[PDB]
């Protein structure tokens, strides 16, 4: 909690909670997606080398 | 060009934070000069404001002065019906040296009272010698304060006092702020602007 | 100590100005002393005076 005179301080403490929210949702669904992709690759590959 | 009378300003930053998101004001006058100071003089100029080789003063504050030989006390009241934030200033003058302030107030004792709501302050001179700034041995120190919408602010005075002359009603908007800049105006239409010139790109990256 | 009863100490500057008065208590002793003193600091530009 802040002051009417405590402006700036409160301005700093949205800035740091917003951009530690914006990188932690950006690194979330990065990893989701591309592990998403080498899942799939992983199983065509195995079936692959089943058959040979 | 930012206080031509040498002096403190209390709480700058804050006031340019504040000022920061504001999108338009409105300018009025809460003291009218000709009708609000019947028992004192409001003529008051100085050699380190001057304009057009003139000594002259600001425009949105007042210096009283006694009247007859006499500074008799005063008691100012404004109630804010305006549907709006209201930013008022004033100032308290300081003196080089004991003899100017009592040719000048006629008191040797003086205060200053500024009352609001959920503000108070008192404020008091001091007299003493300083290095001139702008050929000026005195000071004066600058005040200021936001009232809301329905409230009310009191000034007592007895000497020492720069009055309020215009106030601000102020209006709030997202997406503004101040920059410094060298770069000239021109007539164009964008939607980003930076301090080194203007951007008219889609691309996620600069 | 000062053969006076109220004192003033004045300090200023061109961008710096402030007043102090003396405070006469009696306090717990930390040193064994009762008494204070208060310390302070200014920075000084290159051409200017302080009094
Ligand atoms: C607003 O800003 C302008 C500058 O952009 C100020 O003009 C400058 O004012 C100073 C102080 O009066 C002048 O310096 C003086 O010059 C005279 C003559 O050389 C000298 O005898 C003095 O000792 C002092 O050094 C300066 O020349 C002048 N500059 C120009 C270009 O005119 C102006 O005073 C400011 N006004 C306010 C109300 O803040
Ligand atoms: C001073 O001004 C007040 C108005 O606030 C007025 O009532 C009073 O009569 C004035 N003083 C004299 C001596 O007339
Ligand atoms: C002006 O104010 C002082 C201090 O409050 C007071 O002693 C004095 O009587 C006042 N003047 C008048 C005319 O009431
Ligand atoms: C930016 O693009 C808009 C879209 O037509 C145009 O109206 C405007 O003049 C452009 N501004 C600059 C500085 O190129």
């Amino acid at each position: 909690e802040f002051n009417k005179l405590e402006r700036r301080m409160e301005n700093l403490n949205k800035k740091v909670d917003d951009g530690f929210l914006d990188i932690w949702t950006y690194n979330a669904e990065l990893l989701v997606l591309l592990e998403n992709e080498r899942t799939l690759d992983f199983h065509d590959s195995n079936v692959k080398n089943l058959y040979e | 060009n930012g206080t031509c009378y040498p002096g403190y300003f209390a709480d700058y930053e804050e006031l340019r934070e504040q000022l920061s998101s504001v999108s338009s004001f409105e300018r009025f006058e809460i003291f009218p000069k000709e009708s609000s100071w019947p028992n004192h003089t409001v003529t008051g100029v100085s050699a380190s404001c001057s304009h057009n080789g003139k000594s002259s003063f600001y425009r949105n504050l007042l210096w009283l002065t006694g009247k007859n030989g006499l500074y008799p006390n005063l008691s100012k009241s404004y109630a804010n019906n305006k549907e709006k934030e209201v930013l008022v200033l004033w100032g308290v003058h300081h003196p080089p040296n004991i003899g100017d302030q009592r040719a000048l107030y006629h008191t040797e004792n003086a205060y200053v009272s500024v009352v609001s709501s959920h503000y108070s302050r008192k404020f008091t001179p001091e007299i003493a010698k300083r290095p001139k700034v702008r050929d000026q041995e005195g000071r004066i120190n600058y005040y200021w304060t936001l009232l809301e919408p329905g409230d009310t602010i009191i000034f007592e005075a007895n000497g020492n006092l720069i009055a309020p002359r215009y106030a601000f009603a102020l209006s709030r908007g997202f997406g503004s702020g101040i920059i410094t800049s060298n770069a000239p105006m021109d007539e164009c239409d964008a939607k980003c602007q930076t301090p080194q010139g203007a951007i008219n790109s889609s691309l996620p990256f600069q």
